[PDB]
């Protein structure tokens, strides 16, 4: 059930999330996990970027699936 | 042979019209196991079994004409003596690092020593007795009983080895290649691990990381070309400080006899094995006291009771297996030794499958501070009671109890990677301070697991048998049972725990979300209770037609209210007609015994404990108007008044044929399972209320043959050979079933239940990159596969158009996961007091997805690799098959779609591997002493045995994997091979 | 018999040199008991069983031959075939209310119908053999064995009727003098708490509480007049809400034999037992399996497995027990109706001993939404394997392994009582608010307990039997014996609990301390190994002259390891001499069928489980400069490396007599034994480096008489009549203890281990206030007693000269809690098919210190109080007897005194009342069914029986209490009666 969040640069992390869980909470988990407000990131899965109201499962979030990751006003 | 217990009632052969497999346990049969569900790998067609994990005391995945249910219950039912058992379901998960904590089946209780014979059932008219738990098939568990005369005395000792694990296989690069291939990587501009790995650390340690990225090897000063040069020479052995030979024994004491009115039967059992993994053991202390008394000419009582106790210690892992052993000695690095010149422990930070070296993590100081223990107290009493009203009337009834409490102790100390992770995965972000802080206190943690699983049965039931004009035979059973189920689970976790002390701390959660994912106490609670009705009915003519039919009625609390569905029949009508007995076949009576043809039809239940046909609900606080707060109900499961049994419909048609004597025994079984009404998530419309829910809706199908041949190859005074082949091919196909439309990954309607589909690809372009076919057929590559385009150019801001209803069209069906062939071939030879047995499976046509070797994008360099990864395309190796390293400088837009979609590297055919395999189960030499030594000894019987399970295995490759059962799971040991010496006496 | 049975070996009467007493069980002997612990109450001469509490399953306390020990094990240790038991020790506490959750004894597990004799080893030539478990006695379980011949079953059928328990001994107020009661303390000054009561509230929610104290009863306004009047009329009987009439049921079939080679034996055994209390019960279902095979002339193997379930339910209440049903019959109002008009719960506020009203308590509401629920699965296997070498030398090894585990549940819901206290008291001060919070969360509570007891023990002896000349017999033995035994408990706890939805919710607790006051998960583990070698031996000459003795050196883990103490032996010397048997006394062999002197000496041995040879210590922070943080230890208890056994040297002087044919037998037992190196708490020299720890040091004394006379009165072909009369004096005293100097109350040297030392009182001065005794025999105050000064007259500032060892000459020693006298008569006749059996006990010449009736100064008037509350003194009643309701107005140094010292009332020698009870423990009339009758219906045998258990108590007066034995515990059910009709079959 967990899933991997990379940056641009090849830099990943591990973070255990849920299927019915919405990326709001995916971004406070991250912000848990490393010190980045949950305002200034964009989440990307399949090309799309990730609204902050919408649950994982309508993206298709499957086990051990990649998210990038980008800070805004830092690199994108 | 002349009957078989179908668990209800005794059915002679010459009025069976089922498909019933027998299989005699014994040494001679199944050699020295210790479970009989490891007993019947390939002596029982169309009976399945696979090994989930080779560690002691896991539990065999078993299968009868393939898989007969979707999301509901995939095993079959266990009966001993009559009760059905609970417990003796496998509760597998996509988790790989989840075999490792494993429940124990009780079949796991149950001595083989104590066992007479193993009866299957397969068809329906076999197992439509048995209601809604027939669908699965049903394995009757006969045990051994007193027989009148003195008391027989048999006392068995067996002492096993077991070789080391040989990691050999597993073709790991050593220091040497390793440090080659990281420097390599630092030479390139790999993007992921740049930090990790003994190379890396090193040059970065002091400050030649882009001096040597710009000038190779002679860039460096001469201490860090030294402390490069020590790692190469540093060799440090991964599969003998983790892996190890052990010598498991196993005692045996079976004392039984009987009288003209009381049988006895009493044994005493106890065996202790050793897992190939250190630290790793399981122990059971088996006791079984029966005795039967004839109290009048018309009644009769027995008492059985079967007492239980497992131990079993084993490591503890992460959540995800970052600690496993089995997996860590494919991940160890050759030049890391977790031992310094000074004996202090050294740390490998590179256990993580992240960027992150925060964690450290050494075998010793993980096997010295954690521990996984358990112990399993079982008990199983079965009274019986007969009562023999009249010359053709009998009565009997059966009270069955089975308890089953584990109590599991996990305890992991302040210093071990255990601790560590869960300390870190504890991190949460304090706002007043606006700093990362960790709630989970400094210590270690103990935590505590307690589950009972508690059944009563009760089965009433009247026989009556009678003969009319000597031609006529009617055999009429009519009966009820109650059955009730409890199973309870408790929990409890203490962090700040000191071992010695047996003290723990206060834990602070943020809110109630961090506190589900850390409990401390959690509690379930889990009762069912069960009412059937049953009937047979069975007429025989002329003793060559016979006719037979079953009906059951089953009722149970996990089912609808509604009338419609409430007690509908699960019945069976079948048909037995015996060619060799009719006039016209008088003349082949000279070389023929039987030829008989049996057809039978069918419909058998499954039930699905998961599914409730209630309401489920959940409290929250939320409000409709102003200072109008309210507690209201949010419905979470939708109730169900039409939840019933998964309805299975079958056919079947068999034939058996002896001739000459019993010397060829042929049994061909043709068998079609159409399983609707299979419960599952149906996309339902939106004026139900619910956008999906759990119904009974799906389907499938299970299609093939069973031959069963057993020929007296010799039969001399002193030699005889005899031959056991069974065979079993098995069509599944899941005729209706829902996939999310998001879902990118081919639905599994009209393949099996287990299809594999992978994305096939044509090899590698000239820049290292897998090339795929388009429907055209010519080779694509990512770019012209998928349409990417990129708008902003930014490289990582990649969109594509396909939807996945076009993305489903990229993968292409390969195989599935059991192979569709099984079965085995068992050889006895006989030679004066000698005596050998030779038994083979086979398990043929199935396909596995392995994990890849390496991640073209995600290739983590802090851990040890396959040798493989020497095959991959490079710019000096352009002929190289197996894809290169890419990077985001080359084609960004590719490499970023590689990225966010790891599933396209992972669903490549090139990682599916074929899987067709025959194991050497048993090769056992016995040795019978003569009656006149054992007579000077005095003792009735004497022999001795030398045993070899899993000494060889063949058919197709297994690279790179220790076990072709191993090449799915990473996280489990291969079967281990053994050497059993054992002696018996009387 | 002709045979004892020790737990080792098997010895003739003709040679027994110690003081056995035998007791055969069966229903014409003990009656229709569930538990066999309280089947021995008066049946053995020397060994007085006592009942805790009146509870099903309830431990009763036994003392063989009186207390051996001051701080070690004071309870028997049962032996079952053998194989000596674990759990049956009973847990003595200090708090009165813990016998509502007292752990039962694995002796509760056992079914009587599954026991043939117990043999009660009393001296040291009998217990000696048991080395460091023989100084409180040995009760050795002989079960029932199958027997050779044709099968022989047994179907016997129990139903018991449990009368009401009447609370009209109780003695208490009816609404009338209640309400009277509380005008009179409104009225007078009185004024501990007025705004508790009926009428206090009534009087005071009209503004009138000033003006019925100035004017009285016409000072009220009829409004309030009617209130109170209403208040009059209002009964409830709480004897009927709380109390109720069972019928508790019982069933055993048990099926035996044997043949020349095997005997054999089963049975199963389920009773249902209901308590007096409303939701008390408790089951217990259980199986016995016996099968012993003879494998040759010198082998022998046979197994004994006995499993048992019970399952306990029963009422939650707090840790002090304000909820206690059985003690709550004491609180209830008389006027209080838990019921208003529509059906509500009306609440009890006046619960709490404290002042403070804002918990309210509903009888009704608690037992709806409280649940305490207990499971024990209890198992023991006994292997035991023989082999006769020679006919003089025989081998035996015996293997016995015994598990109970305990589960037990207790569940509070959010509106209930026992949640409200617990609430209450997780009020702590919010420092940021400024305010007071609780940190429990609004919820319910589940708390969950798992203990287990494990042993494994292992015997193996050697016995040696020759006889020389035929005048001399030798019989030697030598055996080892090493047990392991395991006492591991888990508890856990959930707040925010929910009932159904199973969630519970987090806890932040404060501080530590109240992290520790709530515990949320605790671990406790116990483990200790013991290995002993034994032997014995016995010398028998010419029929006449039998010397024995023994010897056993134990060693244990729970030892020091100094090699002064190590392996010690516990021996004993034996010696017996038939004078019947004397040529020159042969003349007095027409009437004297036995005469034999016996006398032993010996040393026993006592483990003090509860201490520990180890430096037990504890880590804190500390340092010794400044800045850095030492990790420190502080040493909790000392290391005491000579921790040894407590040793008991015994002599004991017997003399058997036998005359006329059986008519006459006479046991005399005279015995001395004297216990020093008693471990106990010293104040040790300052050169040991510390004040006080505990040793070896202290020292007791028991000595008495034990009498048992059997006599056959009558002996007629027709009637028959039998007397079995046992008479025990026990004069315990103990020699040297130390007590703390604080410590007010005189020590117990020189007095039984459960003196009673009381303030002798003069009566009353003409105030109502008690009146003492001087040391010159003159009638006193408090105030010239203690010499009391109040220098700045405020009341509350008193202060005393009066030294601790002079305080402690104010007390005087009336009596010990347990009787000296114990014993019993059992009168057994026998008419044609009828068969009367009157079994009746005594328990004479004890005290016992009952709880005050009411408080002088603590009274509370909310809550119901004994009828003698009447017989106090008052202004207008000067002839009562019982202390004045005081107050400060008239004398504040005596009234403060004894306010802060709340022990001057309790201890005053009018709460201390005699305790010299009878009770008629059986009275059973069976009657077999004639034989023909019998062979009419297919029996053996039949009978029944109707049976009256604990249908007299008669003695000395125990006035306002339901029983003598409930003088001490309110908290405690009384025993209850039963009348049983039983039905045995064969």
């Amino acid at each position: 059930m967990q899933v991997f969040i990379k940056n641009r640069y090849g830099w990943t992390i591990t973070l255990e999330v849920s299927p019915t869980d919405t990326v709001e909470n995916v971004k406070q988990k991250i912000q848990d996990k490393e010190g980045f407000p949950p305002d200034k990131i964009r989440l990307i899965y399949g090309g799309k970027q990730m609204e902050d109201g919408r649950t994982l499962a309508d993206y298709n979030v499957q086990k051990d699936s990649t998210i990038l990751i980008c800070i805004r006003d830092v690199d994108c | 042979d002349a009957v078989v217990v179908t668990g209800y009632q005794t059915v002679e052969r010459r009025k069976l019209t089922a498909a019933v497999g027998k299989l005699n346990i014994s040494d001679e049969t199944i050699g020295a196991v210790k479970s009989i569900d490891q007993a019947l790998a390939g002596q029982i067609a169309g009976l399945s079994v696979t090994s989930t994990s080779g560690a002691p005391g896991a539990p065999a995945k078993i299968r009868i004409r393939g898989t007969s249910s979707l999301n509901g219950t995939q095993d079959p039912l266990w009966v001993l003596d009559g009760i059905p058992l609970e417990g003796t379901d496998v509760p597998q998960s996509n988790v790989l690092n989840d075999v490792s904590n494993i429940q124990q089946s009780s079949i796991a209780g149950l001595n083989p020593a104590d066992i007479e014979n193993i009866t299957v059932l397969k068809d329906a008219a076999a197992t439509a007795i048995y209601g809604a738990r027939a669908a699965n098939g049903v394995i009757v568990i006969t045990t051994k009983k007193g027989k009148v005369g003195k008391p027989v005395i048999n006392f068995s000792s067996k002492f096993t080895y077991m070789p080391t694990l040989s990691t050999n296989r597993l073709n790991m690069l050593n220091s040497q290649e390793k440090v080659d291939l990281e420097l390599e990587l630092l030479r390139s501009n790999f993007a992921y691990g740049d930090n990790k790995g003994g190379v890396s650390k090193i040059i970065s340690g002091y400050g030649l990381t882009d001096a040597y990225k710009k000038g190779g090897w002679s860039a460096l000063t001469p201490e860090a070309q030294t402390d490069i040069s020590r790692l190469r020479n540093t060799e440090t052995d991964w599969g003998d400080i983790l892996f190890r030979d052990a010598f498991n024994q196993e005692y045996s004491l079976s004392l039984s006899g009987g009288n003209e009115r009381v049988t006895y039967y009493t044994s005493i059992g106890y065996y202790q094995e050793n897992g190939n993994v250190k630290g790793v053991g399981l122990d059971r202390l088996n006791i079984v006291a029966k005795t039967s008394y004839k109290v009048n000419r018309m009644l009769k009582f027995g008492v059985s009771l079967f007492v239980n106790r497992r131990n079993n210690k084993t490591y503890l892992t992460d959540t995800y297996g970052l600690v496993n052993p089995v997996y860590y000695s494919r991940k160890a690095n050759p030049y890391y030794q977790p031992f310094d010149a000074n004996g202090n422990y050294v740390y490998d930070f590179d256990v993580q499958n992240n960027s992150d070296t925060d964690l450290g993590f050494n075998i010793f100081e993980e096997r010295k501070n954690t521990s996984n223990e358990e112990t399993i107290n079982a008990l199983s009493s079965i009274f019986d009671a007969e009562l023999r009203f009249n010359d053709k009337l009998k009565f009997t009834t059966q009270l069955g109890l089975q308890l089953d409490k584990a109590s599991k102790e996990q305890i992991a100390d302040k210093e071990s990677f255990s601790m560590r992770i869960i300390r870190k995965n504890s991190k949460y972000w304090d706002s007043a301070s606006q700093s990362n802080k960790y709630f989970i206190p400094d210590g270690g943690v103990h935590k505590a697991y307690e589950n009972t699983n508690s059944q009563i049965t009760w089965k009433a039931m009247g026989e009556y048998r009678d003969s009319f004009n000597d031609i006529h035979e009617l055999e009429v059973m009519v009966g009820t049972e109650l059955r009730k189920t409890w199973y309870e689970t408790l929990f409890s976790a203490g962090y700040g725990f000191d071992r010695q002390t047996l003290t723990t701390k206060p834990v602070v959660f943020p809110d109630e979300d961090r506190a589900r994912q850390f409990p401390l106490h959690q509690k379930t609670y889990k009762e069912n209770a069960y009412v059937s009705f049953f009937s047979t009915a069975s007429y025989s003519l002329m003793n060559r037609y016979t006719f037979g039919g079953s009906i059951r009625f089953d009722g149970s609390d996990l089912f609808g209210v509604d009338k419609k569905y409430r007690y509908l029949p699960l019945y069976s009508v079948s048909g037995l007609w015996r060619l060799s007995n009719e006039p016209f076949m008088q003349g082949t009576r000279k070389w023929m015994d039987n030829l008989a043809f049996r057809v039978s039809y069918g419909i058998q239940g499954n039930i699905d404990k998961n599914t409730s046909p209630f309401l489920l609900g959940k409290y929250i606080v939320d409000n409709i108007l102003p200072g109008g707060s309210e507690h209201m109900i949010d419905i979470n499961s939708a109730p169900n008044k039409k939840l019933r049994w998964e309805k299975t419909q079958s056919v079947n048609v068999g034939l058996d044929f002896s001739v000459l004597n019993q010397a060829l025994n042929l049994s061909v079984d043709y068998y079609y399972r159409k399983g609707t009404d299979l419960i599952g998530k149906q996309m339902l419309p939106l004026e139900t209320g619910f956008v999906s829910t759990n119904i009974n809706w799906a389907s499938m199908v299970n299609k093939g043959v069973e031959v069963s041949l057993s020929t007296r190859n010799v039969a001399t005074k002193n030699f005889s050979w005899y031959t056991n082949l069974n065979f079993a091919y098995n069509n599944n196909k899941v005729l209706r079933e829902a996939i999310p439309e998001a879902q990118t990954i081919p639905g599994r309607e009209g393949y099996p239940v287990d299809a594999i589909f992978a994305i096939k690809t044509a090899g590698l372009d000239e820049e290292g990159y897998p090339l795929f076919y388009d429907k055209e057929g010519k080779k694509v590559t990512l770019k012209e596969l998928y349409r990417l385009q990129d708008p902003f150019g930014l490289g990582f801001t990649v969109n594509s158009d396909v939807t996945p209803a076009e993305e489903r069209s990229f993968y292409s069906y390969i195989g599935s996961q059991d192979t569709p062939y099984t079965g085995g071939l068992i050889n006895t030879f006989s030679y004066k007091n000698w005596e050998l047995t030779a038994n083979l499976s086979f398990n043929l046509g199935g396909y596995v997805r392995t994990t890849p070797s390496y991640n073209f994008i995600n290739f983590d360099r802090g851990q040890n690799v396959n040798s493989d990864i020497l095959d991959r395309w490079t710019p000096e190796n352009t002929d190289g098959r197996l894809p290169a390293l890419i990077t985001s400088e080359k084609r960004a837009d590719e490499y970023y779609w590689y990225d966010q979609k790891s599933e396209i590297y992972k669903n490549l055919d090139i990682w599916v591997k074929k899987l067709n395999y025959f194991r050497l189960q048993n090769l056992r030499l016995g040795y019978r002493l003569p009656e006149k030594m054992t007579k000077s000894l005095g003792m009735g019987s004497a022999s001795v045995a030398i045993e070899g399970r899993n000494l060889l295995v063949f058919g197709s490759s297994y690279k790179n994997f220790l076990d072709p059962e191993s090449m799915y799971n990473p996280y489990a040991p291969p079967i281990p091979k053994s050497i059993t010496f054992s002696l018996n006496l009387n």
